[PDB]
């Protein structure tokens, strides 16, 4: 039954900055059985931390450590891309261990537009009864963005789906992902297929489809 | 050092029983260290599932008792996990650990990790279509090719190009979900020119179906 | 010795241990509310990612003996090591114009003292007034912080229950 | 990085002040060794521009003081050159180390080094032209290759091929200096036959103008 | 103030010969203070010999030590491809740190000829007004070779520049480069581009241009 | 591996040593090996050392040094010498009386 809620849960910075996570906890936890672990995508948590203020067989200097009663602390000097990660206390104080939940950390870089591209229904795509227009808005800032679907004409939900990817590695940008899925009669409807990314970059929505003669 | 190596199945039915494996290589499970498993959720949250420790079969599980079940095999030196009846809400990734303990010192060994899904719905080979940008060409500069994995189940599958040499610029998308489907989309970028003449392929496969495909890009 | 010299009046010369952790903590010798360790020692470990060579020189030139107390540290697990130290091998050297001692660690698992299952060993190096001490470590170096005064007098100790 | 690393320019003017900087990596240099500064000219003279051991402040620089002037950041744990003004003669190739001394033993460590140019002229980022054999053959064996860097300065540029995977049966010529610019030429050589199918590209490098940039040689059979 | 003299200066020898390198001084110094650096072209002095006559970490057999007054020296007890570079004895006794000139060490082998190649100004290269005619004369042996530039007809000076290289690694040649450089127009003045390569291997000047289609 | 066996009547005195470098270089330049390892030994006996390589303070201008030790083998055993490095060995090996002399520290004058 230990409570611990690291703070910001998501959160950012820049290359240089003093960042700071926090993590409280139900009850107190004696100062040596409170741990912080770093996990990227696709890894498996790394141990950062033990005993509340020593760092593992690895760890850089930037990383300092702390905490005393239901609260602890973590801390970076500056900031690097590469210390761009989520964080998660561990205890190990009473016998169900617990995590609670992490600190995720995206950072600072750039505020810049996406680079779009459309995409046509395979031969083989078609050949199935399927129309799969996917559209691609990769290397953005800001992790939101908006995109339209229009064909000869369209603002509201259609048969879109979507899936946004984590902060790129030296980039720390995004891409996210729109694709179009017809019958491919209903496809063979029109020729008109346009994907509209619309971002904080720029107010005209970098249009894309077949925008030329 | 020591190894740890997880195993079993991709997926379950809503019901039956999971029964994981690790395979420990540099330490008698018997000689120290609590063996332990660890699962965290879609959610990506770390949950703590027990462990068993040189202490025999003390296992000594977490709070989940009704099933979280565990057992080593001293013999063949490798610890197993139960869980017996599961449901949908199990579905995770799960992985297996040892950690060491000492009052002012700690120290922990992973594992590339199993990923179980549970769900009804079958095992389904995936099918791959090619991005290419044909018809209209708008460049001048860098290009970008597709190539999308659609309709496959259980996750999760592994996109590359040209046998993974084209590493840079390609960002494989999250397979998103829809009625017992998977359906995904990778996205590398080849130099401005160079491709319509080099050769550019994405290799696609799939685990669960023994599926192992690839779909080279042309205009 | 120590009994003989009767006091433990401490000079505190100050060494320049550049490239490695300062003022050590362990939560066996805590230090009221948090961990701590020995008030006449120093224990060392890894910069950032790394525990460069030691090579530090505190000569002597006071017209007295100067003793010095030092020591090495022994972790559990031969990654303790790795843990701390960075190198897989530790290495300690004290030494001086007329001495010398040099002292490796070993790694292994004790029975579990007061939490720790690791441990230090405790040595000691006395310079004579004219000689330079010099401490050489690549590892697990438990410095010392300065010299103990060292008397010749007339003291000693005692083992006794006798209230004074 | 684990060594030494110098740093600063590719060139200055004739008088203002050249600021070299080595990064040592494993060791205080406040922990013995003497640190210093070695340059050898264009043509190829080893000179001893002197030191600052551990012992500190001391430096102990050679017979050229009136600036060669050297520092230590302790902290940072990384030592500096100066030299103050300089003219078209100082140009050259400049390295830091450390060396070890002992009556019966010594040792050093060195640096890939810096060259640093004298000289008025602007920095100008260079352009890559593809050398292929194109129009007519003439082969049956070993085919050859070019691309070469024209129009650049100041010195120098790095040339490779197929990201240094092409090692062997490559040279790369000394660029040749005309009116304020270098021009120089690499010369890979792949299989009679393997080449025209398999791609193969010259990476071309000029640190002092940010260029980096390659140009596949497009057979043009 | 303590002035190092090699000898040889530059010199040459055959794999299998007894090399011998020397090193005069101004003055005296005690054989401890004097040393060897073995350099080959883009590394950085690497050390050879300290204490006038131990051989530092790596250093082969084949090398022997010795000096004793104002003069040293160096010795192979053969001589190999790979031995041949440059050296320089270094003098720690007097505090200005000397070093002399240095004895550079060319190799021998073979005799054979070039392999030589002509090429055309990039298409790029001529979209710039310019036009350069790269001509390449590969691993051939001694280091004198002498190209003449054709076109239609031509013997002396006209715009090229040159620049040889180093005795390769393995092959102990050489290889040098002519390059003609014209105005766009110049160049497509005519359609004739002949490079001459003259060497002491054949008496007919091996040429290379067009010598087909 | 040097074997050097005792035949005479009389207990044999061995003096040897191992060298100790100042750097993780000095031995790689001396002995090649990075951690030298010395054994002497008998039939009844044996003492194996490592060095230490580390920083001394200088004396007599050198910053490394030599550990001296000592090995008898009686009537009826042989000797034996095991180094891979910084080995310091010995050129023979000492008479062993038993008589009756001792040493002094004086400064009075014979
Ligand atoms: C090698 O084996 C020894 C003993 O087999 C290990 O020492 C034991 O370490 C455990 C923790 O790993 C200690 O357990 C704790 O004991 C206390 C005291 O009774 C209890 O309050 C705690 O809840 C926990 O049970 C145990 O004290 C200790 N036993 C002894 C006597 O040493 C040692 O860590 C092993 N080393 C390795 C690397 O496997
Ligand atoms: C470890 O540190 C010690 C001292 O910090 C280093 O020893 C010092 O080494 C230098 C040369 O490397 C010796 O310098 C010479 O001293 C004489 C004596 O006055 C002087 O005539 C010479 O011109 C020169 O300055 C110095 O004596 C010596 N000091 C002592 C007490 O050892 C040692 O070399 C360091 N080891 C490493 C590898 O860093």
């Amino acid at each position: 039954q230990i409570v611990l809620t690291q703070s910001p849960a998501i959160m950012s910075a820049s290359p240089g900055e003093k960042v700071t996570l926090t993590c409280s906890a139900s009850s107190t936890i004696t100062s040596s059985f409170l741990y912080w672990y770093q996990q990227k995508p696709g890894s498996s948590p790394k141990l950062w931390i033990y005993s509340t203020s020593n760092l593992a067989s690895g760890v850089p200097a930037r990383f300092s450590g702390s905490g005393s009663g239901t609260s602890y602390s973590l801390t970076i000097s500056s900031l690097e891309a590469e210390d761009g990660a989520s964080y998660f206390c561990h205890q190990w104080e009473t016998f169900p261990r617990t995590f609670g939940g992490g600190t995720k950390l995206e950072i600072k870089r750039a505020d810049a537009a996406p680079t779009v591209s459309i995409f046509p229904p395979s031969k083989i795509q078609l050949t199935s009864g399927g129309a799969s227009v996917v559209c691609f808005l990769n290397n953005f800032y800001p992790k939101d963005i908006n995109v339209k679907w229009k064909i000869d004409g369209s603002e509201r939900q259609n048969g879109v789906l979507n899936s946004w990817t984590d902060q790129d590695s030296k980039d720390s940008t995004y891409s996210m992902s729109s694709t179009l899925t017809l019958t491919k009669d209903e496809y063979e409807r029109h020729n008109s297929y346009t994907c509209e990314a619309t971002h904080k970059t720029s107010t005209s929505p970098i249009v894309k489809s077949f925008n030329r003669n | 050092d020591v190894h740890l190596q997880e195993s079993g199945p991709g997926l379950v039915k809503p019901s039956q029983s999971l029964s994981l494996t690790c395979y420990v290589t540099g330490y008698s499970i018997t000689s120290g260290y609590y063996w332990t498993w660890i699962r965290q959720f879609p959610g990506n949250k770390l949950e703590w599932m027990g462990y068993i420790s040189y202490d025999g079969s003390n296992n000594y599980n977490p709070s989940l008792k009704n099933r979280i079940s565990i057992t080593r095999d001293t013999s063949k030196n490798q610890f197993f996990l139960k869980l017996n009846s599961v449901t949908a809400e199990d579905t995770a990734s799960y992985y297996c650990a040892a950690f060491y303990y000492d009052y002012d010192f700690f120290f922990d060994y992973w594992g590339q990790g199993t990923t179980l899904t549970v769900s009804s719905a079958k095992t389904t080979p995936p099918s791959v279509y090619p991005l290419a940008p044909g018809s209209a060409a708008q460049t001048n500069s860098m290009v970008t090719l597709g190539c999308l994995v659609k309709g496959y189940f259980p996750e999760p599958v592994t996109v590359t190009w040209n046998s993974g040499s084209l590493s840079s610029g390609v960002h494989t998308f999250p397979a998103v979900l829809q009625s017992d489907l998977y359906t995904l989309s990778s996205s590398v970028t080849v130099p401005s020119s160079t491709w319509p003449s080099e050769t550019v392929t994405c290799n696609v496969a799939h685990p669960a179906s023994s599926t192992k495909v690839d779909k080279k890009i042309v205009p | 010795l120590v009994a003989s010299s009767g006091t433990l009046e401490f000079i505190t010369e100050g060494f320049t241990w550049t490239g490695v952790t300062q003022n050590g903590g362990s939560n066996a010798c805590k230090r009221g509310p948090g961990s701590g360790f020995f008030s006449r020692l120093n224990w060392l470990t890894k910069s950032g990612s790394t525990y460069p060579v030691l090579n530090v020189t505190m000569p002597n030139n006071d017209n007295f003996d100067k003793l010095y107390i030092w020591g090495i540290h022994h972790p559990s697990t031969n990654q303790e090591q790795t843990s701390l130290y960075v190198q897989a091998s530790g290495r300690v050297t004290v030494s001086t114009r007329r001495s010398q001692q040099t002292i490796i660690p070993n790694i292994g698992s004790r029975p579990w003292v007061r939490g720790l299952s690791s441990r230090i060993s405790i040595y000691w190096t006395i310079v004579k007034p004219g000689d330079v001490l010099v401490i050489n470590s690549n590892g697990n170096l438990i410095a010392p912080r300065g010299y103990f005064k060292m008397r010749t007098g007339k003291s000693s100790i005692m083992r006794s229950d006798a209230p004074i």
